[PDB]
């Protein structure tokens, strides 16, 4: 029953810029969090859990942090490879809720 | 390097039921949790509910619960979601993740996930 | 004087689960364990402080049978000092236990086609069970660091969950109707001779 | 009290094979090209480290990642899956441009495994260190 919304979902990034997504949840939800990343044609692969702790075996590029309600997501460098649509979810109430989602794509 | 796998892509009428499965390939069946993930086409994700095959407590979203039943057959460690009565617009591409769980308490944060079964009620 | 009713405890239509073991109290009677023992129905028979050959020529003050129902994969920690899930969070036997355990076959009794759920067990506890307490409060576990306090949900686990017994399982899972005789060695008035 | 052989591994007379990739308790820190790092940030404890050393060129240096798969990581090192540590690569050709080397550059070696004009544009040598870690 946490209805999460990130940032426009319209984001137009080149390569190598930096792309800024923030998703405030409507409860509190301490500091737990999963974003992810929804690839073409491909299931979602985990990016950042727990909004501090970034998931083995994806770039560092791919970091977050936040507390309370208002969660960020900052990427260093756009690399080619990241043109996806990227979600969050909660892990304080049990109806886990996927946001809208924000997709960095071309125009 | 944990996979999991599910069925093919169902196509069944309105009002029936399906019953595809998660095949988790690899890690011990006292450490994942798995949970069904829905995804329309053109739509963000949504989740339906979570099984615990070691526990086997299995506790679902309020809008899916009685409408969805899940089942963890340890035996062959194959996760079972039962979609009772598919009808109205229930029509996506239902995912399978499975969660970490250590010692007893689950953790959340979905990380390795299944292909999807495309339910799809058309032609194609 | 009279015959103890070991047939109002064994010949029971149905046992409780095991998180609510039903405790029968036997006294002023006299005991008869030989038809205990010379039974050829049970399936496991071991008794702990006493011998089995020489229960029906000593005396107790009172005799105790908890009654319930496990798995057999469950009967084996069914004794003292020996540690799990039956002996942890549903019915912890005693250090130093002066009684008897007894346990037989039941798939044809209280196991019915498709599924009995009426069985059920605590999976979670705070904390081992002191020997001889029934937990029968049923309060939701709060495994993560959210108290929830409510409705069960994410780490907010039902502790009571059923065997779900079938005729079809194997025959190390199947339900063993368990019933401890507990003895203690004061006047005693549960003896014959 | 110790500090671990950064300065030999980085510093030595030579890069062993790719096969058999050459040799706990010290400090670990970064201000000691390609500095992205996997799994971690670059910004702590650790259990053991794992500094694998080979030289590869420049072109195929770009199937060095979990989700860049290649023949030339497919056959002589693949990263594995939910990598938890970070790889750099330096450049070699200034100390190293003298065709004779000791690099493996096998194309068909068993299977899949399951852990200046005269110059070439993409045969520059490129020595690459990856570091994995335990915790």
């Amino acid at each position: 029953d946490i209805q999460m919304t990130q940032s426009p979902s319209s984001v137009s990034a080149s390569v190598g810029d930096r792309v800024t997504i923030t998703c405030r949840a409507s409860q509190g939800i301490s500091s737990w969090l999963a974003w992810y990343q929804q690839t073409p044609g491909k299931a979602p692969k985990l990016l950042i859990y727990a909004a501090s702790s970034l998931q083995s075996g994806v770039p560092s590029r791919f970091s977050g942090s936040g507390s309370g309600t208002d969660f960020t997501l900052t990427i260093s460098s756009l690399q080619p490879e990241d043109f996806a649509t990227y979600y969050c979810q909660q892990a304080n109430s049990f109806p886990f809720t996927f946001g809208p989602g924000t997709k960095v794509d071309i125009k | 390097q944990v996979q999991l796998v599910q069925s093919g892509a169902e196509v069944k009428k309105p009002g029936s039921s399906v019953k595809v499965s998660c095949k988790a390939s690899g890690g011990t069946f006292s450490s994942y949790t798995i949970s069904w993930v829905r995804q329309a086409p053109g739509q963000g994700l949504e989740w339906m509910g979570r099984i615990i095959p070691i526990f086997g407590i299995a506790n679902y979203a309020q809008k899916f619960q009685g409408r969805v039943t899940i089942t963890a057959d340890k035996s062959t460690s194959t996760a079972y979601m039962e979609l009772s009565s598919l009808r109205s617009e229930d029509t996506a591409v239902y995912y399978c993740a499975r969660t970490p769980l250590e010692m007893a308490t689950e953790e959340g944060y979905f990380d390795y996930w299944g292909q999807g079964t495309l339910v799809t009620v058309s032609s194609a | 004087t009279n015959l103890c009713p070991f047939g109002e405890v064994f010949n029971a239509t149905r046992f409780a689960s095991v998180y609510a073991w039903n405790r029968k109290r036997i006294s002023n009677c006299v005991a008869d364990y030989s038809v205990l023992y010379n039974s050829a129905s049970f399936s496991t028979f071991k008794c702990y402080g006493v011998s089995p050959t020489k229960l029906n020529d000593l005396c107790f003050t009172n005799v105790y049978a908890d009654s319930f129902v496990i798995r057999g994969d469950e009967v084996r920690q069914i004794a003292p000092g020996q540690t799990g899930k039956i002996a942890d969070y549903n019915y912890k036997l005693p250090d130093d236990f002066t009684g008897c355990v007894i346990a037989w076959n039941s798939n044809n009794l209280d196991s019915k086609v498709g599924g009995n759920y009426n069985y059920l067990y605590r999976l979670f506890r705070k904390s081992n069970l002191k020997p001889f307490e029934r937990d029968i409060s049923t309060e939701i576990y709060q495994a993560g660091s959210t108290p929830c306090n409510g409705v069960e949900g994410f780490n907010c686990y039902f502790p009571l969950q059923s065997y779900g017994f079938q005729p079809t399982n194997g025959v190390g899972y199947q339900p063993y109707r368990v019933v401890v005789l507990s003895f203690e060695l004061a006047p005693a008035t549960v003896c014959g001779p």
